[PDB]
């Protein structure tokens, strides 16, 4: 019984990571299908097109700074 | 052509047409589609089926009427039906001979009768594969399948760097001969992966091979090769469906003579009639619902895996 | 000392998981017209970034129930 | 002990997280409607601020379900 | 054990959850619509305010569950 | 107390929020369509109320399956 | 008598819940044309109200599969 | 023991869940451009009717399942 | 016994979720059918085999849950 | 005694039922585009046959697989 | 125990019936691309099935790992 | 016991099966494109395909995994 | 316990895989997106490039998670 805790972690650990990557990568899809288009259209929006693009990226940053807070429990 | 090929070659010219100097698949599709065929479907019921659908269009030829069905918009009078008269006579020699290998007629006649049989319950002959005990051919027709994907991708890449050779096309004979270094080290490092005996010589051929893949990457200089042979190797492994149909097929038609032999089991004297419909009529159901993918994928497995190997499509 | 603990480990990452699948879902659409705003005008860029950022009180607050989990554990 | 606290954190994840993606899945063409809505206008934001913000009682709600289950723990 | 009462909070985390998650799903499209409305006309603000409002009855529905659930402990 | 009852409370919650999700699905298009049609023609709010409310039914079902579970609780 | 009432209450939950789930996704774009039928000319309300609730057979079954396990429960 | 009453229970509400699921997901399109058809024409209401009463196999094939399973309870 | 309910819970998933896959193909293709016989009405043949094609979907899923029925 | 061939039964079960929701995802599209295609020509009936039932390779290889499960039991 | 045998072919239905499922999601939008291209040139069959059966690799894959996972038995 | 030999073969049939759909979801709005940039015009064709199978790289780490998952078996 | 070392594989296999399925959710547009792009005009192949290869870190990321879950053994 003592070593399912730490699994239940690690599994735990692994959904939070996972299902934030999905969500940032949700973001992403229209995001930088708009930002292309942008960039396309005129050249001159790469910076917004790169900001709105790498914003959506704190989903993941906190899903990894979870992750690394149960990692830290063993 | 040859007259036994050309009916094949109204099946492969659907496609686009060969360019003058290169090696035309005619010849390749008599030998093995029929032959894939057969090893799918593999009962003698369903060949005499087929063989009954061949002898009427064979009518239709000799009345010299054509076969017009509005609802497909399809007409074709003389030669179209004699062809394909020509390919299903192939098609069900090939069917005949592989149910008497794999002991199938309609399913699992011999259930009633013992005509063919197993080891463990004995009949007047033996099943060579039974293909309905998963247990004892998984393995025996996965090697079959993986065999034969590897022979015709093999095929394929020794007529690409011949044509390479002919056209004095370096990039071209290079990428051909590269995919099929990459290729052996794969099959290779797969056989020391699963089933290794003989690990001394074998990491040797697996070094030899990707030693080759890497100096056919540099010097054709073409930077394809990395992504691809995940293509060809899914290409070689892509043959799996062949026993995978085959299966489904075999086992689909067994369960439903059992569940005909169970019914005229069950209500003994008045059940053998009403066994025999329901067995029949599921027969042609299934065959109306699935008969056409038995074709499709024997036929594709040439269309695709074989056909881009030398550049049919560019 | 047994499953518990692994379970609220479960639990915070649930919780972070779904409200981070959450606000990307708002995000998307959102960051899509944002970008196309600021493409057509480019005086959109308030009202943009705060609509982008708005949506980011869903993973506040699944951050907020991990921590509150992470002290309960 | 053992195992009740693990499930009620579970649980409690599970709903938070939910109620986030439902008024994530809300806002997304919500926001979408008022960014549009304000860069057609700007006189919009008003209407577009209180709609989007509108669908953020389904996290409250889940909020409160959250803390009554931690509560509980 | 009290492994009822944490199976119990589950139930009521999976029905408010769900709830807010059909809530949302409903609000996202009629919150569009009536955005759109509002920025056309503006005096149909009472029909999208009534229409928007009126699927919060699911989240109500739950929150009921999860009312009674949480004290059948 | 009783490991069968915290199952019945699952499933009890379970069947209210996944009926709460489906009248949510069938609200979205119901009521995107409704808002637009009074938007346009405002003569039909009560077709579109109709329309509207009638998939309540669906958590209605969802709503008496949960309170039978509850009664066996 | 002990676990199965608690696996037949989740077993009969999980047929409601998904039985309104796709009864409502149905009606969700039945009715959408349905209004916009209605709209466009309210003389087919008969059968937009008869292609709504066509759909309801589907609930109706997973009544009756609840019905039939709280019986057996 | 007597887990498996209550797993076939499990069993047989699954069935018919998603079997009544895929229908509703059919009858979703197929109702909507029915709709349609009869609004414009009128004479399309059999054509209509047969294709949206079709995908009721679906459901039919998981109520099979359902009985035989009760059957077995 | 353990085993049978597990194995109905196994017939239950293959049934419902290949039911699922035939209702979501008859979606789209059956809309198409009912756009195509409207607009024609001469397509119908064409159409009703478009939507009863992918019934060999739910008709495996039935072979699935009678074959767990069987060895059940 | 043990929960293996039940067990294997599920696993078996996933693999057909996944394997038929995916090339039912690719069969609505494809017969779709098929039955759009036979509509403005009738000659073009074979490449979307063709095209219509190339799909079937993912039932062929989950019943492949339920099958070699099966061969276990 | 039957544990690791029953838990091994569910992992390899899993993997084979998403590994489908993928094959299917891409080959629905690319063979609708396709039987469009082929209705419009019927000069594009080669192209059109070469990137229709590309993505087959997926699923061919998933088999690997379900045999080596059959070896693993 | 054999609960961890068959957790690991569920946990690499996890990561074959969703990276497979990944890669699949991905490659199926890139191959529409590719196939209606071939159709516009050939000598598209490298790029086209380049972009195809450049998400292939997500089916090639969850193979990795699972063959790390493998040797740890 | 061998759960132990089972689990962790279930973890790190979850791990990878969504965040290869999100990868792959932002590929499929963003490359369908940059294929576009490249047809219209074919000097937009670096920033199609870069726009592509940017949500890699997604995986980047998951992968990271799964070798430090490996780490523990």
């Amino acid at each position: 019984s003592g070593g399912l805790d730490r699994g239940l972690i690690a599994v735990g650990m692994g959904l939070a990571v996972g299902l934030a990557a999905l969500g940032t990568g949700v973001a992403q899809a229209r995001i930088g299908a708009a930002g292309v288009g942008a960039i396309a259209e005129d050249r001159s929006n790469f910076g917004t097109a790169l900001i709105f693009l790498l914003l959506p990226e704190t989903l993941v940053i906190f899903g990894l700074l979870i992750a690394f807070i149960l990692n830290g429990r063993l | 052509n040859p007259p036994w090929a050309k009916p094949f070659e109204l099946l492969v010219s659907f496609l686009n047409t060969p360019k003058y100097g290169t090696f035309d698949p005619t010849p390749v599709v008599p030998v093995f589609f029929p032959f894939w065929f057969g090893m799918i479907v593999g009962d003698i019921g369903y060949a005499l089926l087929f063989y009954l659908v061949g002898r009427w269009l064979s009518g239709y030829v000799k009345r010299n009427e054509p076969l017009v069905i509005d609802l497909f918009a399809l007409k074709l009078k003389p030669q179209v039906i004699g062809k394909l008269v020509h390919i299903l006579n192939w098609m069900v020699f090939w069917t005949v001979v592989w149910g008497v290998i794999y002991g199938e007629f309609f399913g699992t006649f011999l259930e009633h009768l013992g005509v063919f049989g197993t080891p463990e319950h004995p009949g007047l002959i033996p099943i060579l594969i039974h293909r309905i005990d998963t247990a004892k051919t998984a393995n025996l027709l996965i090697l079959l399948s993986v065999a034969f994907g590897v022979v015709l991708v093999f095929f394929g890449l020794a007529l690409r760097a011949y044509l390479g050779l002919k056209h004095r096309h370096m990039a071209h004979f290079w990428e051909g001969v590269g995919y099929l270094g990459g290729l052996v080290g794969v099959l290779a490092l797969a056989a020391s992966y699963l089933g290794n005996l003989q690990a001394g010589w074998l990491q040797g051929l697996m070094y030899l091979g990707f030693g080759v893949f890497l100096l056919a990457v540099l010097m054709s200089r073409i930077w394809l090769m990395i992504p691809e042979i995940f293509t060809q190797a899914g290409h070689i492994l892509s043959h799996i469906r062949i026993y995978a149909v085959g299966a489904a097929g075999g086992i689909l038609a067994g369960l439903l003579t059992d569940v005909g032999f169970a019914l005229a089991e069950r209500l003994g004297l008045l059940g053998v009639l009403l066994g025999l419909l329901v067995a029949g009529v599921l027969h042609l159901l299934i065959l109306l619902l699935t008969t056409l993918g038995h074709m499709l994928q024997p036929i594709r497995l040439l269309w695709v895996e074989f056909f881009t190997k030398f550049g049919f499509y560019e």
